[PDB]
């Protein structure tokens, strides 16, 4: 499978198999966190892990893989709801966020009864209107009196990173560093090597 | 690595900004009475 | 005191409550909390009450599930997926300072730091724990069943 | 239209309420509400530039609630410079022919407002551009070496 | 899918989850929840918000 | 601008509404607006400072809502004494030159005014200032004998 | 022991207040009619 999956571009296609308990991999595969204590946020925790993806690869002799089970820092699309600008435009803030957070992601509303059964009711935008950064400015939002205000009047909207799957352990942010024990060898020194590559 | 790659051919781009018009008559001209009195017929 | 009691509860407690044998960490007294000390001779200056001080903090300091560009379901012909950050929970004393209260044609837009002395501090001040007359937090550990106190 | 007065209500010398609204529909204005910084940023791109115009000012089409355009189209007559206070938004005024009375004053009908033909549009598809670092777009162009180079760009208007 | 996922949900899941021996039934779709699709060029027509 | 009246509509002698609004755009005011305690404090910063010169008629620049600043600064015309009861306005007025009509009277633009400054006491780079404990930043300072001994400071206004 | 000290002196810091406010024209002269009648043309 995986050899022909090298031909498939645009996707790191691979495959694997299910053990009885499916969290190990290639018969010895260890697993490991790297927790943050000092309130450094996540990117400095990520810079620690970007340094220990490399340092995992600087010892292929004992740390035979750095398999990722998280996700790389995807772009995620900021909106500066320009607060100052928004209320002085007329439109209250509590109407903006119950638009922007209930047109795009789609709020629950209540139940309804289909065929004698309770089913949810999700207000959301149509798909072609919540679809681009250009479709910010199509959301017309009421001012204080009843004149409509576009979002592009007051939503300066840049990009930024964000890890779209943040793991936590011991109540603190942390990322799932994997690894197989060296091929055929023991994980006792590979788990020991991580605790002395924990000085880097 | 087999990497599909796109070479940028650039020039023509019709940009149309679609945006909500609020149509109004060409002469509204509300007939207001110039001169007081009962509207007889 | 409260500077300690947050440092303990942000760093120590979640590392002590999973040291083995510990099945309970009680913390003293509480964490920080953005204590909004209102100033009623500034609230009357702006014709506000603590209703509208609370109402803006439940508005402008509210984390909003914005959603995704390219969300589910897409349009046929989609190549872009993001996840929109709306107003986050506001993360600092200064970012509550510029919590807005009204339209401002006084505009240095009406600051919550013009009516309310923003600072951090504990969640209750009923406990002052002065260890040898010197301010202290604390934590009372309770050992789990499996009571291995050594 | 109606008769807001009836056959006998006392009216005054220039009262407040209209008697009846006559109405001329054969051309029709469409008051078109551009946002402020967008009408800013389009004139901004007319001095970057280029951007272009069509040499005859201008052309606006309609797309009402069906999803097919109007049987004809017409002229952006002018562009206001008064930003409205409580919308933050320029009101363009698009004048349209209507020999059919299939326009109705107030719809509020979407106006596709065409502007001038961005003449050198480096249209990278969206599948390749990712943001490295925070808020900085990087296409990953491979050179003539068959070696990739991560040249940063500035990612403008996502068109489609 | 969703035309099917309720038919799992409204008929099968409450019949398999009390078929004998069966513990937790995890449905993999959804119930057929009324999905209001808003349309912001119809909201600006009628001057509403969500 | 528009024609709020059209042909046929009766107008009245000094009527309430307006026919059309002629506007002149090349000198454009920006109603720069100030809090009440500030332009007390900045006028009590005349005894402590200020200092404004020469031509104590200050420069005002924008950060208009596309993020890029307006290309040229402008003259702060006056200072009102017209404190709005519900907000606290010391409403200023910055007249700006507007060459290409990139101002559009009626939007919001963030207007920063450049008050004069002779009392130029301290600056310090950001690394030497430990932010925490918040409220009381601590700069690590040498004593007299190379034995360092920190002081708390007032780290208020992070200039760059 | 080795520290890159920056020694504090008085440094001119003309940077002052940033704030908002709506722009308005110079000249926002309306046209009101001082003559009553039909807008004939
Ligand atoms: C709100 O408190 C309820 C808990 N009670 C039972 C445990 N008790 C106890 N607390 C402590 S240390 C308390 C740490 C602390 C820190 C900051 C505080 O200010 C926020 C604070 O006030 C509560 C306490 C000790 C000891 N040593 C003991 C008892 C009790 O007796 C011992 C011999 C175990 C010594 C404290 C009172
Ligand atoms: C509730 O969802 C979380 C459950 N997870 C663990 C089980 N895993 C698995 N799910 C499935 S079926 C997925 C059905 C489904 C249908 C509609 C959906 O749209 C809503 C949908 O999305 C959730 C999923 C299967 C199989 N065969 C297996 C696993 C896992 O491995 C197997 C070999 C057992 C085969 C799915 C993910």
């Amino acid at each position: 499978a995986t050899r022909a999956f090298s031909q498939i571009k645009d996707a790191m296609v691979f495959a694997f198999n299910l053990p009885a308990i499916v969290e190990l991999g290639t018969a010895t595969g260890f697993d490991f966190e790297l927790i943050d204590q000092a309130g450094l946020g996540h990117e400095k925790l990520t810079q620690a892990r970007n340094q220990l993806l490399a340092e995992a690869a600087k010892h292929p002799d004992m740390l035979t893989s750095v398999r990722p089970n998280g996700l790389e820092d995807t772009p995620q699309f900021k909106i500066d709801i320009d607060q100052e600008k928004a209320q002085a435009l007329g439109v209250s803030i509590n109407d903006i966020n119950t638009t922007l957070g209930a047109a795009w992601g789609g709020s629950y509303v209540n139940d309804f009864i289909d065929r004698g059964r309770v089913k949810k009711v999700y207000v959301m935008s149509e798909a072609k209107y919540r679809m681009l950064p250009d479709d910010i400015g199509d959301w017309y939002v009421r001012a204080a009196d009843g004149q409509m205000v576009p979002f592009s009047a007051f939503s300066s909207s840049r990009w930024e990173y964000g890890s779209p799957r943040l793991e936590r352990y011991n109540g603190l942010p942390s990322m799932e560093i994997l690894g197989q024990a060296a091929p055929g060898k023991s994980t006792g020194e590979a788990m020991e090597l991580m605790e002395q590559l924990a000085s880097k | 690595p087999a990497v599909g790659v796109v070479t940028v051919k650039t020039e023509p781009l019709q940009i149309t900004t679609e945006l909500p018009g609020r149509t109004s008559a060409y002469r509204i001209a509300e007939v207001r009475p110039q001169v007081s009195g009962i509207i007889l017929k | 005191q409260e500077d300690i009691s947050d440092y303990v509860a942000a760093n120590m407690k979640d590392a002590i409550s999973r040291t083995s044998g510990v099945g309970d960490v009680q913390l003293f007294g509480s964490q920080y909390a953005m204590r909004i000390w209102m100033n009623p001779n500034e609230l009357n200056k702006f014709q506000l009450t603590p209703v509208d001080v609370i109402t803006a903090i439940k508005a402008q300091n509210a984390q909003v599930a914005a959603g995704q560009l390219g969300g589910t379901p897409p349009v046929k012909g989609q190549q872009l997926n993001a996840s929109i950050i709306a107003q986050t929970r506001l993360t600092s004393t200064e970012e509550f300072g510029k919590i807005l209260l009204k339209v401002n044609q006084d505009g240095s837009r009406v600051l919550l730091r013009d009516v309310a002395k923003i600072e951090l501090g504990g969640e209750n001040y009923d406990i002052i724990a002065e260890f040898n007359g010197q301010p202290a937090s604390g934590l009372g550990i309770k050992l789990a069943t499996g009571a291995n106190a050594l | 239209g109606k008769s807001n007065v009836t056959e006998g209500a006392l009216v005054q010398n220039g009262q407040a309420t209209a008697l009846a609204t006559v109405q001329q529909l054969d051309p029709i204005y469409v008051d078109v509400t551009q946002s402020s910084n967008d009408m800013m940023r389009l004139k901004q791109e007319l001095a970057n530039g280029t951007l272009k115009q069509e040499n005859g000012k201008a052309k606006v089409s309609l797309i009402t609630s069906d999803g097919i355009k109007f049987p004809q189209d017409g002229t952006l007559e002018f562009s206001d410079v008064t930003v409205d206070q409580t919308t933050g938004s320029i009101t363009l005024r698009a004048i349209f022919p209507n020999p059919d009375h299939t326009m109705m004053p107030g719809m509020f009908v979407r106006a596709r407002l065409e502007e001038g033909l961005n003449p050198n549009a480096i249209l990278v598809p969206q599948q390749g551009v990712t943001r490295t670092p925070r808020g900085d777009a990087t296409v990953l162009v491979v050179g003539a070496d068959d070696k990739v180079e991560t040249r940063p760009i500035v990612a403008s208007q996502a068109i489609g």
